């Protein structure tokens, strides 16, 4: 269409459902939402094969019992132990018994899945999993697609949303979203990277399916398009977000490089060792020891390169030792991590050993949500409260199904199941045909305002400059062991780089492509959750799960089972301050298919 | 102190393209391509524009054209010397800006194959995951690890000439992996749309798809099976075959699809 607001070429669309992201967990809403016949549009940043989710390497935990008996009733035990007893019980109920549907489904649509000597699908063993409600062995629940399962899936979810005819806008980087002044999402505004035009979506149900923010620290697994950007518009529009503390390390990433190594390679047999040559893993988490809770391996290893045995010539890391398995499954079953050593760390697997160091990877924080992927805000008296036109999906949102730490090859299940179920929820608010929505009269004047002084901003600091300053504090003020001290030395130094972005300046004026300000706006994304997470860390004053406070060494269930919600106080990162407000889990699984797991001690 | 010639457009002024010349420490850089961009673009020249996401080569987003040869900036290493490292967009692409090529084209293509698993029957309740022996999975070994990145694509003088007839060689490796998928059932019909003179026998085996492959796969190995498969498994009624197909995408949104 044609308008013309603070004069830009304003298009106006007005669908029944907008997914932002094209990652797992949006292309799998969007092909449902087109399957249940309503009007969608999923708005992506980049092509959808090109997302984060392309790069996971390990696999997706599904009860098929292919290896061994299953229940996923067991798998659901094991989640909730992993979780350390913050996520929610009725979510896992939901995402574990349907495990086994979703990915037999991708199946059927042609993801070239590893198979066994039968015909089924290979199931890989992965850590924090276990048979018979802990009192069995190593349960192989992560069905795989050689080191490629993300490219898989990625791929055979954009194959699904081609065959379902999904309308894609691609290289259209979302602003913020239209809310109502009642409080109820109306759609989002975007704009095009290609044409340079701002596009007004406006949809009765809103899925934001961004990822995380894990490009905030200066070493990280994540992609350098992972900045955030759903977390920092549903901020911007007054809303909670949760569990921002809870940041995962994964134990094994190249070193200095900050690659991955995928999680399946001590699952088929790899070793981590020390200076001293010692399998330390087996001093932490006995019976599991290179198996056990990514949180546990990476504060191992982190106190070992503390205690003096570390390896290298700084003695600064720790060595993962493949080489004593067999050549043809580690050609076989890790065909993508020989070539990614080879390059990055020029190591010959089958014959020396490779550099890793505990790396963050995942954000268990995200959009708070409820069971059915609609996001909440709560209230004093309804701590379920639901926003009512959004709902969010994947590494962005926070049903609480990983609560303190996930486990491996559980967040590509909760993009298929979440996004399942997100499209499940919205077939039932808004019908398959609709009057169209009613875009507020003053939808997006704030968001081209702020554009436009963006796009002229001419201020000393540059923002490549405060980027770093921000990661290094993350790094340096949020590591895998935190101390009280130096979270309130960062949650100083945040408030300083939030009131910073006010001289921050750009150089490229024009709209197509301009990459420049296009990071200037991530990192306002960036830093509005960089600082929730250091406020609501240093807030918590125990240690569960990823958050691992030295002061205070011990997990407080009685007084810290609560969900930390943080809330950015004004729209513009310059002008705000972190509040925190909390809110309860949910323990009480959803049907009585599954029981109550009480809270008890995760020696793993 | 390695120099880094750098091709330059501005969609705005539309003036002509020209390469601009950077200084750059090796010291104080990463040892891949994309690390010298990035480094340039926040330190010189931010006005500088690439595309790059995964940074270990997995994406597929990184790809331009280094020293004459494509490749992915992430995984290519800076070689050291003299001579200026020229760096480029996607060969024979319009550019967007600076060194961000125009792939709509390529998207479009691969529309086209319709890369999803088709089945004559639908999953009948009560059934668990389609068989497929080990023997048969390895044959679609080497062609489920294409990441787009479109370097074999921007590498062969056919598409250079006929891009919007030539599927060229990514889509029709992609052709390929759903041609040789035991799973899939419509291996005839596949075969049969494909079976153009325009669209497949374009390919005069220049070998630069494989050449530039970052992700080491051999496109051009592939064409030749499908050339000779569909050779072997020609019939008079093909042509029947792909009308049949086409009636039944007549309520299809509108978009490149079988006909
Ligand atoms: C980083 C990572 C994660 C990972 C993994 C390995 C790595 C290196 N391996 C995994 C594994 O083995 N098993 C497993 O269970 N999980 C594994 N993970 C986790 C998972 O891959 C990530 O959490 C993933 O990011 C989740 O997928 P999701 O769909 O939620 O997010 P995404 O893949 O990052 O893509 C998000 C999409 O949103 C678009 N986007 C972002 N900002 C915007 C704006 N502003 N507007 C519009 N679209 C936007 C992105 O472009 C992307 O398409
Ligand atoms: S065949 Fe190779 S060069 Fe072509 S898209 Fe696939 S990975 Fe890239
Ligand atoms: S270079 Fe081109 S001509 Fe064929 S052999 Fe490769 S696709
Ligand atoms: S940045 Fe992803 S392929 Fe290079
Ligand atoms: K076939």
């Amino acid at each position: 269409a044609a308008a013309a607001a603070a004069g830009y070429a304003v298009h106006d669309h007005f669908y029944d459902a907008v997914v932002v992201g094209a990652g797992g967990a949006g292309l799998r809403a969007a092909s449902g939402l087109v399957a249940h016949g309503l009007k969608t549009a999923c708005i992506s940043k980049v092509f959808p094969t090109r997302s984060h989710t392309v790069a996971a390497q390990g696999g997706i935990n599904a009860a098929l019992g292919n290896m061994t008996e299953d229940d996923w009733r067991w798998h659901a035990y094991d989640t909730v132990k992993g979780s350390d007893w913050l996520g929610d019980q009725d979510a896992i109920e939901h995402m574990c018994r349907l495990a086994p549907q979703v990915v037999l489904e991708l199946e059927s649509y042609g993801l070239p899945f590893s198979r066994t000597k039968e015909g089924k699908i290979y199931q890989r063993a992965f850590g924090g999993q276990s048979l018979k409600f802990g009192k069995g062995g190593q349960a192989y629940r992560c069905a795989a697609a050689a080191d490629r399962t993300g490219h898989a899936i990625l791929h055979t979810l954009y194959g699904m949303s081609l065959k379902y005819d999904c309308l894609f806008f691609i290289e259209y980087f979302a602003l913020d979203l239209i809310m109502d002044q009642d409080g109820s999402c109306k759609g989002v505004i975007a704009m095009s990277m290609e044409d340079g035009s701002i596009h007004r979506f406006g949809a009765h149900q809103t899925v934001i399916a961004t990822g995380g923010y894990g490009r905030a620290y200066q070493s990280c697994t994540s992609a350098h398009t992972c900045t955030g950007d759903g977390g920092g518009m549903v901020s911007r529009a007054g809303l909670p977000l949760q569990d921002l503390e809870f940041v995962q390390f994964h134990p094994t990433g190249i070193f200095p490089a900050g690659c991955l190594m995928t999680e399946g390679c001590r699952g088929e047999g790899g070793i981590l060792r020390n200076s001293e040559g010692e399998p330390f893993m087996a001093r932490y988490a006995p019976t599991a020891k290179d198996l056990a809770s990514r949180d546990v391996v990476s504060r191992a290893m982190t106190l070992e390169i503390r205690e003096g045995r570390g390896v290298g010539p700084n003695k600064d890391h720790i060595y993962l030792h493949l080489d004593h398995l067999p050549a043809e499954t580690l050609r076989e079953r890790l065909p993508g991590i020989s070539e990614t050593a080879k390059i990055f760390a020029g190591v010959d697997v089958t014959k020396e050993p490779i550099p890793v160091l505990p790396t963050v990877h995942y954000n268990m924080g995200g959009i708070p949500t409820n069971w059915k992927a609609q996001c909440l805000n709560p209230t004093s008296s309804d701590p379920n409260k639901i926003v009512p036109g959004l709902l969010a999906a994947g590494e962005a949102g926070s049903a609480s199904v990983h609560g303190a730490n996930r486990l491996g090859a559980n967040s590509l299940l909760d993009l298929v199941v979440f996004g399942r179920t997100a499209a499940d929820t919205v077939a039932e608010i808004v019908k398959p045909n609709s009057p169209p929505v009613t875009l507020p009269k003053d939808a997006g004047g704030g968001t081209i305002d702020r554009f436009d002084k963006i796009r002229h901003a001419k201020g000393p600091v540059s923002t490549a400059d405060l980027r770093s300053k921000l990661q290094r504090t993350m790094q340096t003020r949020a590591p895998v062991y935190r101390n009280g001290d130096d979270l309130k030395k960062g949650c100083e130094e945040v408030r300083e780089i939030m009131k910073e972005y006010k001289d921050v300046g750009i150089k490229d004026r024009t709209l197509v492509w301009n990459t420049d300000l296009i990071e200037t706006l991530e990192l306002e994304n960036l830093i509005t959750q960089a600082a929730q997470t250091i406020v609501s860390g240093e807030a918590r004053k125990e240690s569960r799960g990823a958050h691992a406070r030295e002061d205070f060494t011990e997990r407080d269930d009685k007084k810290w089972m609560k969900h930390s919600l943080s809330y950015q106080t004004k729209p513009h990162v310059e002008e705000s301050d972190i509040v925190l407000k909390y809110r309860p889990v949910v323990d009480q699984p959803l049907d009585s298919e599954m029981h109550h797991v009480p809270p008890a001690k995760r020696v793993y | 102190m390695q120099t880094f010639r750098v091709y330059r457009y501005d969609p705005l002024l539309q003036d002509k393209p020209h390469m601009q010349e950077f200084n750059i420490d090796l010291a104080q850089c990463g040892p891949m391509i994309l690390d010298a961009l990035i480094k340039i673009k926040a330190t010189q020249d931010s006005t500088l524009a690439f595309r790059r996401s995964c940074r270990e080569g997995i994406c597929g987003s990184c790809a331009m054209n280094i020293n004459g040869k494509n490749g992915l900036a992430c995984l290519q290493y800076i070689e050291p010397g003299a001579a200026p490292i020229d760096i480029q967009p996607l060969p024979h692409t319009y550019v967007l800006k600076d060194l961000v090529p125009d792939l709509s084209n390529f998207y479009n293509q691969y529309k086209s194959i319709e890369p999803f698993l088709k089945r004559r029957r639908a999953k009948q309740p009560g059934e668990k995951e389609y068989y497929q022996s080990i023997e048969d999975r390895e044959k679609l070994d080497g062609m489920y690890e294409c990441n787009l990145c479109a370097c074999c694509m921007t590498s062969c003088p056919s598409y250079w000439w006929n891009p919007e007839y030539y599927l060229g060689p990514a889509v029709l490796l992609q052709a390929y992996r759903w041609i040789a998928d035991s799973r899939d059932e419509f291996t005839t019909e596949r075969m049969a749309w494909i079976n153009d003179s325009m669209r497949l026998y374009r390919c005069h085996g220049i070998m630069n798809c494989t050449s530039c492959c970052p992700k080491g796969l051999d496109p051009a190995k592939a064409i030749a099976k499908m050339k000779a498969a569909i050779a072997a498994a020609y019939e008079p009624g093909w042509t029947k075959i792909v009308a049949q197909e086409s009636i039944a995408n007549k309520k299809r949104e509108s978009g490149m699809m079988y006909a």
